[PDB]
């Protein structure tokens, strides 16, 4: 399914439980974890952090922990494939996915019990409608039409799952969540900025989308750091300050 | 000539506020006054020398 609001559908369910966090290995996912951590250590929510690196290790990890816990969270892993089969879970287990990969697999979208998605649907998504891809002579006369339906399905799949790309970074969804609760700080803003900058560094998003997201984040940066308008002389020098720069493209030139 | 000592009495005052104020370490862990402590710990031992570092002096007052 698609989570409509993150407060009352994702957070305030796992708020009183013992969750298990699977984490991929990329700067985007690291910065998307380090905010969720700080959002759990603030409300005394027992979590557990398992660093995975592939599908074999994710399966091995799900093998051992799949009876103690019955909540799960996957971060930048498992939104472009099908989930209810590679893991083969039980019925009363819940999965949250907060991945960037695209496009989201089909069944993961029409499965509104076990695989919830924290993906803001206002991204570049165009998921096919429901029945377009999911289920005497008159018998054959109509089962030929169902065969036509299957033939259309074999094509619309090839239409939809042919190009892979990436949406808004995880460390920005998590930051939207952490701002809703009114528990955002600078330290949770720097990790948002880094988790965004990393995609543009590794060249997985378009310059248009990058500048749009920078335009978003600058309002937050100014909301936090502008409150020190003229008191920048009586603020402690040992306290982080984030600033917007129009700066060179040379790599690491300051060191 | 008369501006000479008037500059100096304003440099010997900005070189003094550097030793007296420069700290290290972050805010999460905790700080450390780097050159007062070495001045004291080298004076009480009877050594009389500090080792100022130019990067610090640059980063305090350019």
């Amino acid at each position: 399914m698609f989570v409509s609001d993150f407060r009352k559908e994702f957070y305030e369910v796992v708020q009183s439980q013992r969750v298990l966090l699977f984490v991929a290995s990329d700067v985007d996912a690291l910065c998307a974890c380090k905010i969720l951590q700080a959002l759990f250590q603030c409300d005394h929510v027992q979590y557990t952090l398992v660093p995975v690196s592939g599908w074999q290790e994710l399966e091995t990890a799900f093998l051992e922990h799949k009876e103690q816990f019955h909540y799960f969270i996957l971060i930048n892993c498992g939104a472009n494939v099908d989930l209810l089969d590679i893991l083969q879970p039980d019925e009363d287990t819940i999965f949250f996915v907060c991945d960037t990969h695209r496009p989201v697999n089909v069944v993961n979208v029409y499965n509104d019990t076990q695989i919830k998605l924290l993906i803001k649907q206002d991204d570049d998504l165009e998921v096919p409608a429901y029945e377009d891809i999911f289920r005497i002579v008159e018998q054959t006369m109509r089962r030929r039409q169902r065969r036509e339906w299957e033939a259309r399905r074999r094509d619309i799949l090839f239409d939809y799952e042919q190009y892979e790309y990436h949406g808004t970074s995880s460390a920005m969804v998590m930051f939207e969540l952490a701002w809703m609760l009114s528990k955002d700080l600078n330290d949770m803003l720097w990790w948002a900025i880094v988790g965004l900058t990393d995609q543009w560094v590794q060249d997985k998003i378009t310059q248009m989308k990058y500048v749009t997201d920078v335009g978003v984040l600058q309002r937050h940066v100014s909301r936090h750091n502008h409150r020190n308008e003229d008191e920048e002389n009586t603020l402690s020098v040992d306290c982080t300050r984030i600033s917007f720069e129009y700066d060179l493209r040379l790599v690491l030139y300051q060191h | 000539a008369d501006e000479g000592q008037a500059r100096k009495s304003q440099l010997q005052r900005r070189f003094k506020e550097f030793l007296r104020q420069y700290r290290v370490g972050t805010d999460r862990t905790g700080f450390t006054f780097k050159y007062r402590d070495e001045l004291k710990r080298h004076y009480n031992l009877g050594e009389y020398w500090i080792e100022v570092e130019m990067e610090d002096l640059a980063s305090f007052d350019e």
